[PDB]
């Protein structure tokens, strides 16, 4: 029947567990909103701002066209914003 | 003669339904 | 007498942790303007 | 149409018209069938793997069963055994009733669901459109799959029926 | 009785008749590269191998002998073009010859194993059952897989003691049979150096020799007899099986990329080499090396061979196919006769226009032609109205240089526009289409048509690999579950380890 | 001579062992401690 | 052991999921994504 | 009682979630496949290899999220994180597609330990191995989907990218380009989800339908008991039906299940096949008695020459935007385009 | 139409050749019984 | 030399029958088209 | 069964079924080279791959001259 | 040589149908 886990639903509705994920979650949800509220989740991932698809007058994609040297493209391209 | 072709195969599986329901191999219990 | 921490335990909270904070993420993305 | 390539038609055309892959209820049809086709492999190759030995090795283990016999002929708790194990005891049935009903429900549902999407794009009520819905600050528009999904459905759109509209809009 | 799916399962315990039967599969397949080989030297005109080589001929096994150094028939020619050559016993026909006097031998040696099935060979001498020692005759058989593999590397690949093997250019126009070199080192892994393939088959072949010699000296530990069934011979044809399957999927990527044991002269252009425009880039590299030198436009594309313009054509594309456009390439675009020029468009300004190119994916392409910084400047237009571009307007003449039309220029637009629309294929060629009533649509190549059938083989035989190991591991319960397995071995928390029984709570 | 794509197919390779062990060690670690009762 | 009611417990996770998966929605029409 | 045998112990513990040998495999890489696309889709963009928008972070929905294909000009690079494209930096890494190939790679080995584990399981628990066996078929479509298709052509660009709305555009590529419908390998594996989908119903119904009154109540789910002997449903009754109903009827409750495996199984393995024909354009495009005919004869009209219109508009309308490393540039007067529209 | 010639052949043996098999097995069986 | 102990004999019942040519003139049916092209 | 000449002279090949060497033999030295045999894989295909790219190998159709 | 295409058909069905006649009653003759 069982292997000897403590089972979920007594866990769920003890209050050990609701002291402890009472913190715990909400501190995680307001982690993950940081990290995008402070502009982290752009820069880590290198995902454009909305402000920063294009150049101002620029209506050309920024698509990397070389194997080898795609790493300098795409700074060439994003210089081209700066 | 593609024309026969395709109908004939179509007929040959219409009358293979006739026997694979007259002429089953009867269900017989245990 | 039941044990803590588990593979269950891990298996778990190795979903469950990144799953909110990545739903504190997305619910920010709400509220980002162009 | 009432033909192969008929059939084809009707569905490239009805997709220029009403983006139906973008429709939910043409989402819910298309889990109904892989659902019911997973499952439908799933029961099978369980209640396969859980037959009690009745034969030898040099005879067709179809024949360890005979027509209108009362015992069950395979091991429903060795199958629920074996696949409450592959992913966890609770996510696997052993109430054969409950198992069967499942099997009847899912691709019934799913399937009504899709018959009520082409039942429903029969009154212009279209898959979701998010043709252009992201912008930049500036304000270019910012592509994404929708919107190549968008530039196929304009290719068959301008091509479909192409002597027959003479005005801007197909409107049906 | 046995289902029809298991009629062979009569050989498992029967080792003369499994020989017997594997000395049938072995003569039927000699049998077939015999029969194919005649049939293709019974269709195949060797009168032209720039336009009309073999692989525009739908030939198969003819590349497969000219790779290892069969070039040549009794009737006097050979595939390079050299007429009045003498190739002995081992021309394309003595090749054939052989295989079907293979066959016949093998056919009666599959009826005397048939027929003695019972020999002293195949029974055990403690037990009196069948029973063959597996893991000696690996042994056994990988030392001579290897000492075979030696000697193909070391005297028939060198030309020490045999004729080497088929080696190009890197443009595919020169190619023949050479001896060839070891390349022993890091660029011998380099899929394009013949040379690593000499070294190859030394350096494995000793391996073998060497792994052979330990596999007959040395028993297989028990722990892996036990976990590997290696009493059982089905756990032999799962891992055989695997191995093949895992040997059909290289040979199909290396046909489909390219290396040294592919060369486009005997299979015919890769598809990456449209997709990088590797042949127009080497003409475009000759043509301005002619010019830099003074030669005028028409002396610098007049010594553009026609087989190098032949490659840079996409009916020659391997990726143009369909499955069921059967046959030879010719049967499609035709037979190629000769090169018509290089077609060079300009407008009515003088300016040089370029037609782009049709991409593989596409079957049908519009026709536009750009300048040398990709602007358009023409097209042909399908709705006329509203048209900027068209040649009409524009006044797009084409001239030829070099091949049949050189020196020829066109004005009139319903014929600029015929070869704008041949110039999407890359460069114009003359074909013959009455010959063999060609329909005009392109058929893949022997590279295409290999890599389809290796790569579906290799799909299914993993579905072998898998039916046959899970066979193998699993042979208890073949006919079915214990009708005795109590519910508390299959049940939650009885065993603390899944189905040790010694464990129990 | 050891081009910068050498040295990467080392690190990746390094890294490799290191993911493989470390779960090797720590898989037999506890499997020690946590063993059953035959 | 027991203590939080299990119906309690299902009703207040209900309540969230539902304000979570609003918010995506109405996100939809405001910012981001919404066309405007 | 030497260290592989404890831990062989330990993997094979009878718990919650069972582990062994073959989890060392499984876990790692399906958590990895998994969290790829979840990160990717929430995070990452696709502007620098498809000029697309395709993250929540970008304003995309659930539908239009994707982690999408290296460009092009990656041609078949394993994209390794320190390999010479990204060159260890995580941030080009992602921005070239790298996620892709993380996905793709680590979901077939993920998809391996999977086939194991339930090979794994089925000699522990004591049962055929058929589970295993079965699962073989969406192994066979996801390998020569993501894999060898991808591989048959330019670049891993052409693969399906990991999303809804992706993946709906993959469906139309390979209508425009391919004429996919028109391959009978796609059709016998129409006929096999189809087929599957239709058995996994009438087998359900009719099992519920031909119960065995086993219990007093209107639910007749409570009078089901896992160890008894005896069958639940009628197979005789559910043979008659069918029988008078539909002409023949299944007699053999084995060859039944076994058939259930078999049809959707075998349906998925023959698409799979036509996928690698389609891998080396080796196409079920056209049918050429027919083109012959048309191109002489103007007033000649199927259903297969007005796909093939639809086709060619699918091909030119959407070619420039959907490949956009070929800078396509169509004017408006070269679009095929019917009257009016 | 102008269809591929040796389309009816491959057509007929496709048919003829394993259907044949089919049915030398079936009768086979009978005779046994 | 004794007769071979490995011999049985096979089967095909009727309804296996039915399924093959069935199976076969389905087959047949889809693919013929393709043949004549 | 029938004793043949030739089977008499292969009979000692096939005459030790079922011997094995205890416990795990060889085994530890059967993984060092399976071991180095992936490694030697890996280099081969990602040079094939060009994410593996070594001084004077140019990985081309021009390595032909 | 401008044969006649039937001609392949027609030796065709010509070796085969009478040809599996007889080795249907041959070997549904062996097994009883
Ligand atoms: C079922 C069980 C499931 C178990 C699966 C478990 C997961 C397996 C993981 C395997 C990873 C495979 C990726 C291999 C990458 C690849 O292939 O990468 C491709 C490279 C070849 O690289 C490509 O090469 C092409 C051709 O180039 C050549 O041709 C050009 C001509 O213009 C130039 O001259 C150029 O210099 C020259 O190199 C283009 O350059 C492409 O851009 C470039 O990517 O080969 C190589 O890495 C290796 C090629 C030889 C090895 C064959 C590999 C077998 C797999 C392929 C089978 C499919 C067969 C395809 C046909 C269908
Ligand atoms: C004396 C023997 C002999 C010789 C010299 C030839 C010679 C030839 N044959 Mg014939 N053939 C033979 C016997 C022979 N054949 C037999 C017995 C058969 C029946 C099976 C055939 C069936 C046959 C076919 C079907 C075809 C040929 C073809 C050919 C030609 C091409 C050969 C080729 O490309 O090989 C290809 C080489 C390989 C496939 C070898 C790969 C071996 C794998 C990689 C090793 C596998 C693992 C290994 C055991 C592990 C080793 C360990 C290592 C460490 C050492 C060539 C003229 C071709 C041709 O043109 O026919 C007209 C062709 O299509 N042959
Ligand atoms: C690996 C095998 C192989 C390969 C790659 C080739 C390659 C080639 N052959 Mg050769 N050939 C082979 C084997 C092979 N052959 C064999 C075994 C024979 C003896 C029958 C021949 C006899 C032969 C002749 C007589 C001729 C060729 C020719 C050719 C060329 C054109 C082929 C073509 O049109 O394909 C067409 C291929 C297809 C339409 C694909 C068929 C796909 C099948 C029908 C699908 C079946 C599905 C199945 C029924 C579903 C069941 C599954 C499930 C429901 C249970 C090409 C270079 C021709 C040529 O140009 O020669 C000069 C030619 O005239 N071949
Ligand atoms: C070296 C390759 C090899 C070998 C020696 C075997 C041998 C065997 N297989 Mg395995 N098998 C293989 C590859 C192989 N298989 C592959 C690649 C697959 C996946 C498709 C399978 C799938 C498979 C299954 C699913 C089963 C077997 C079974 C068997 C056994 C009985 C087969 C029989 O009597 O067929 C008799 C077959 C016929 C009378 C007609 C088959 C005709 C087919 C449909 C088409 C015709 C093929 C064509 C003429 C020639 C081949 C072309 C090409 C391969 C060269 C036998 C030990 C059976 C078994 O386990 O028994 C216990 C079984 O149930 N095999
Ligand atoms: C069993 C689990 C598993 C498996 C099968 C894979 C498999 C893979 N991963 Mg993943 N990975 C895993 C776990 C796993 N990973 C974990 C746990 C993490 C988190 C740390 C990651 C994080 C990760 C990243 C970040 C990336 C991968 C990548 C890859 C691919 C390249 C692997 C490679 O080249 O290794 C090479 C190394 C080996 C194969 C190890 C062999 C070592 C042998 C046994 C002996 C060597 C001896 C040693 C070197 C001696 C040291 C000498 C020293 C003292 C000098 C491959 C598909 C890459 C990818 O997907 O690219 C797209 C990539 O960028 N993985
Ligand atoms: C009547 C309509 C119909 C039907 C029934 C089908 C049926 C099919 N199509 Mg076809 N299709 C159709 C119309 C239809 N098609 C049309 C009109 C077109 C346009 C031309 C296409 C275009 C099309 C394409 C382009 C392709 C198909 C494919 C397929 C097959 C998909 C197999 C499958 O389940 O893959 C699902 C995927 C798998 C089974 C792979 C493994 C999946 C793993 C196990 C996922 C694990 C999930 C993991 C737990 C993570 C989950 C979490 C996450 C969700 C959050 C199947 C035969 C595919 C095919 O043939 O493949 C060979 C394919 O590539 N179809
Ligand atoms: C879209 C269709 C589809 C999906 C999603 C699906 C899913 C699944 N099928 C499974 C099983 C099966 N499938 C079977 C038959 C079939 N399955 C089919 C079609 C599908 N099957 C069809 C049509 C059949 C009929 C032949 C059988 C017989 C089984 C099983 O036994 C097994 C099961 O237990 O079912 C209950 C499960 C395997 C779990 C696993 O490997 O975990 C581990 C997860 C891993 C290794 C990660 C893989 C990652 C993938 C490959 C790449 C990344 C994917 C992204 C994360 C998500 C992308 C989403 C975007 C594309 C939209 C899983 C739930
Ligand atoms: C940079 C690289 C990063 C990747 C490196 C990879 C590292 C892999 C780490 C994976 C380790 C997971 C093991 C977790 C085990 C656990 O925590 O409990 C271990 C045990 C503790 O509780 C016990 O739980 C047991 C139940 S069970 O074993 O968990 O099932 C019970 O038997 C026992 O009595 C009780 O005390
Ligand atoms: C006896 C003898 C002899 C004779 C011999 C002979 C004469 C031989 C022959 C042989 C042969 C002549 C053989 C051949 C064979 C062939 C084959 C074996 C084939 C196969 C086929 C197949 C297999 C196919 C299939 C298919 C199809 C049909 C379709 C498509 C797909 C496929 C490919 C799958 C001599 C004089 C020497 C001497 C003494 C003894
Ligand atoms: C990539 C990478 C990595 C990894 C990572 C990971 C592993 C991650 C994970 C992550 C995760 C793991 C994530 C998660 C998330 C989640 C989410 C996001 C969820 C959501 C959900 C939802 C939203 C739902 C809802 C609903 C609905 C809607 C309806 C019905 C009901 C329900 C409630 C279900 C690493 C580090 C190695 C490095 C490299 C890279
Ligand atoms: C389910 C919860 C409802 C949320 C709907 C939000 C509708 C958005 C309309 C708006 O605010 O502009
Ligand atoms: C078989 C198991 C394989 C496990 C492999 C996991 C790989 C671990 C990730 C290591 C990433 C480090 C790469 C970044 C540093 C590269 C810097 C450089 O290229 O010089
Ligand atoms: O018909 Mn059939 O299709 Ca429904 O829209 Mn209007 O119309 Mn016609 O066009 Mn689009
Ligand atoms: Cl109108």
């Amino acid at each position: 029947g069982t292997t000897g886990e403590r089972p979920f639903s007594d866990i769920i509705t003890s209050v050990r567990y609701w002291v402890i994920h009472s913190i715990t979650i909400p501190a995680l949800f307001i982690a993950g909103w940081l990290f995008v509220s402070t502009g982290l989740a752009y820069d880590v991932f290198g995902t454009p701002r909305p402000d920063s698809y294009y150049a101002q007058e620029q209506r050309s994609i920024p698509l990397v066209t070389d194997r080898f040297e795609a790493k300098q493209q795409v700074e060439t391209f994003l210089e081209q914003l700066k | 003669m593609e024309t026969i072709t395709y109908v004939f195969i179509f007929a040959c599986i219409i009358a293979l339904f006739f026997f694979a329901i007259f002429f089953r191999e009867p269900p017989r219990i245990t | 007498s039941y044990p803590i921490f588990t593979v269950r335990w891990v298996a778990v909270h190795t979903l469950a942790v990144p799953t909110i904070f990545f739903l504190g993420a997305i619910a920010a993305m709400q509220f980002i303007q162009r | 149409p009432l033909g192969i390539s008929g059939t084809f038609n009707f569905m490239i055309v009805f997709q220029a018209e009403h983006n139906i892959l973008m429709h939910p209820f043409h989402q819910l049809g298309v889990a109904g069938v892989f659902g019911g086709a997973l499952f439908c492999a799933m029961h099978g190759s369980l209640v396969t793997s859980s037959l009690i030995r009745e034969t030898t090795e040099t005879e067709s283990a179809n024949y360890g069963y005979k027509f209108g016999q009362e015992e069950e002929t395979y091991n429903i708790v060795a199958a629920h055994g074996y696949f409450g194990r592959l992913i966890f005891q609770y996510a696997s049935f052993n109430n054969s009733r409950s198992l069967h009903f499942f099997l009847a429900a899912w691709p019934v549902v799913g399937v009504w669901f899709t018959a009520l999407g082409i039942s429903t794009m029969a009154f212009n009520l279209n898959g979701f459109n998010f043709n252009h819905s992201v912008i930049d600050a500036k304000g270019n528009v910012i592509n994404t799959w929708a919107d190549i999904i968008n530039r196929a459905n304009l290719g068959m759109e301008v091509m479909h029926e192409r002597n027959a509209h003479n005005f801007p809009l197909d409107l049906a | 009785g046995l289902p029809w799916y298991r009629v062979h399962t009569v050989l498992i315990n029967d080792p003369g008749r499994l020989i017997a039967a594997h000395l049938m599969h072995t003569a039927l397949v000699a049998g077939w590269a015999g029969s194919m080989a005649l049939y293709e030297l019974a269709t195949f005109d060797p009168s032209d191998p720039v336009l009309n080589p073999m692989w525009r001929q739908g030939m198969f096994v003819l590349p497969f002998m000219a790779r290892l150094g069969v070039t040549g028939s009794w009737s006097g020619w050979s595939i390079t073009g050299e007429t009045g050559i003498d190739p002995g016993f081992w021309s394309f026909e003595g090749v054939a010859l052989a295989h079907i006097v293979l066959s016949g031998l093998l056919f009666l040696a599959a009826c005397w194993h048939w027929v003695y099935w019972d020999l002293e060979l195949f029974r055990d001498p403690r037990t009196g059952e069948p029973a063959l020692d597996l893991p000696k005759m690996f042994g056994i058989h990988l030392f001579l897989a290897g000492l075979l593999c030696f000697g193909f590397g070391a005297f028939h690949l060198t030309g020490l003691f045999g004729p080497g093997m088929w080696v190009s250019d890197p443009y595919g126009l020169t190619g023949s049979v050479q001896p060839v070199a070891p390349e022993w080192g890091p660029d011998g892994f380099n899929p394009y150096n013949p040379g690593g393939v000499v070294a190859h088959h030394i350096a494995a072949g000793i391996v073998g020799i060497i792994a052979g010699l330990f596999h007959i000296l040395v028993r297989p530990p028990q722990r892996l007899y036990k976990a590997l069934r290696m009493g059982n011979i089905e756990t032999v044809l799962s891992s055989s099986i695997a191995a093949v399957f895992f040997a059909a999927f290289v040979v199909a990527g290396t046909m489909w990329y390219g290396s040294a044991t592919t060369p486009i002269e005997l299979f015919g252009p890769t598809r990456y080499q449209w997709d990088s425009s590797y042949f127009q880039q080497e003409i475009n590299r000759r043509v301005q090396a002619s010019l830099a030198s003074g030669a005028t436009l028409e002396e610098a594309w007049s010594a553009i061979p026609e087989k190098l313009a032949f490659y840079d054509y996409i009916g020659n594309n391997p990726a143009k196919g369909g499955l069921f456009r059967t046959g030879p390439m010719n049967k499609g675009d035709g037979i190629a006769q000769a090169w018509k020029g290089h077609a060079v468009f300009r407008n009515k300004e003088g300016e040089e226009l370029f037609v782009r190119r049709m991409p593989a994916f596409f079957e049908s392409f519009p026709v536009i032609l750009t300048d040398k910084n990709g602007v358009v400047k023409a097209d042909i237009p399908f709705r006329r109205a509203e048209s900027k571009y068209s040649f009409e307007q524009q006044g797009v003449t084409v001239s030829f240089y070099g091949g049949e039309l050189n020196g020829q220029t066109f004005t009139d637009p319903p014929t600029v526009k015929s070869y704008a629309r041949k110039a999407i294929f890359g460069e114009i060629f003359e074909f013959d289409t009455e010959t063999l009533n060609s329909d005009g649509i392109f058929r893949t190549s022997p590279r295409g048509w290999f890599t389809f059938a290796h790569a579906v083989f290799a799909l299914l035989f993993f579905f072998g690999h898998i039916w046959h190991g899970a066979r193998t591991l699993f042979r208890d319960v073949f006919s079915g579950i214990d009708p005795e397995l109590s519910p508390e071995q299959v049940e939650w928390g009885f065993y603390q380890k899944v189905g040790d029984v010694t464990t129990r709570r | 001579t050891i081009t910068p794509s050498l040295k990467g197919f080392f690190i990746g390779l390094l890294s490799g062992a290191v993911v493989l062990g470390l779960t090797f060690a720590v898989l037999i670690a506890i499997s020690q401690i946590d063993k059953v009762q035959r | 052991g027991g203590r939080i009611p299990l119906w309690i417990v299902a009703t207040v996770a209900g309540m969230g999921v539902i304000v979570i998966v609003g918010l995506f929605f109405y996100g939809a029409y405001a910012g981001l994504g919404s066309s405007l | 009682r030497g260290w592989f045998d404890i831990l062989d112990d330990w993997l094979k513990r009878d718990r919650f979630v069972f582990v062994g040998w073959s989890g060392i495999l499984l876990f790692p890489c399906a958590y990895l496949a998994l969290g790829g696309w979840l990160t990717g889709t929430t995070f990452v963009t696709s502007w620098y290899t498809h000029g697309l928008a395709s993250s929540y972070l970008e304003g995309c929905n659930f539908l239009t999220v994707a982690v999408s294909t290296p460009a092009n000009s990656m041609g078949h690079s394993l994209l390794l994180l320190w390999g010479p494209e990204a060159q260890g930096d995580f941030t080009r890494w992602c921005q070239l597609g790298g996620l892709w190939t993380f996905i793709a790679l680590h979901g077939a080995f993920g998809l391996i330990g999977f086939m194991l584990r339930q090979f794994e399981i089925a000699r522990l628990v004591g049962v055929r191995p058929y589970n295993a066996i079965a699962f073989s078929a969406p192994i066979a479509v996801f390998v020569s989907v993501f894999l060898i298709y991808p591989l048959g052509q330019s670049s891993w660009f052409f693969a399906p990218s990991f999303g809804v709305a992706a993946i709906f555009r993959f469906l139309l590529f390979f209508q425009g380009f391919h004429n996919w419908t028109l391959n009978p390998f796609h059709m016998m594996g129409v006929a096999g989800v189809l087929g599957g989908a239709l058995l996994c119903a009438i087998h359900g119904a009719t099992v519920e339908n031909t119960l065995f009154q086993d219990g007093e109540g209107a639910s007749t789910f409570r009078a089901f008991n896992p160890t008894q002997a005896e069958e639940t449903y009628s197979m005789v009754t559910a043979n008659r039906f069918w029988s008078q109903i539909f002409g023949i009827a299944f007699s053999n409750k084995r060859w039944l299940h076994f058939f259930m495996l078999f049809v959707p199984v075998t349906g998925l393995w023959m698409s799979a096949i036509g996928v690698v024909g389609l891998a080396l354009n080796l196409r079920s495009y056209d049918f050429i008695s027919q083109e012959i005919r048309a191109a002489e004869d103007p007033e000649f009209e199927t259903f297969y020459t007005k796909n093939l219109l639809l086709n060619e508009g699918i091909r030119a309308w959407m070619a420039p935007q959907d490949q956009p490393h070929e800078n396509f540039v169509f004017p408006e007067e070269v679009l095929p385009r019917g009257n009016a529209l | 139409m102008e269809v591929n010639q040796l389309g009816l052949i491959a057509t007929a043996l496709f048919v003829l050749v394993p259907s044949v098999f089919l049915i030398i097995l079936y009768v086979q069986t009978e005779s046994q019984q | 030399m004794e007769p071979n102990p490995n011999r049985q004999p096979v089967e095909l019942n009727r309804t296996s029958l039915y399924l093959g040519l069935l199976l076969i003139l389905v087959l047949a049916l889809l693919f013929s088209s393709y043949f004549f092209n | 069964a029938r004793r043949t000449w030739l089977g008499d002279i292969l009979r000692p090949l096939n005459s030790e079924y079922g011997k094995v060497a205890p416990g795990w033999g060889t085994t530890p030295l059967m993984a060092v080279f399976m071991g180095l045999f992936l490694v030697f894989l890996l280099i081969i295909l990602e040079i094939y791959n060009s994410t593996l790219i070594l001084d004077g190998v140019n990985v081309s159709w021009k390595a032909l001259g």
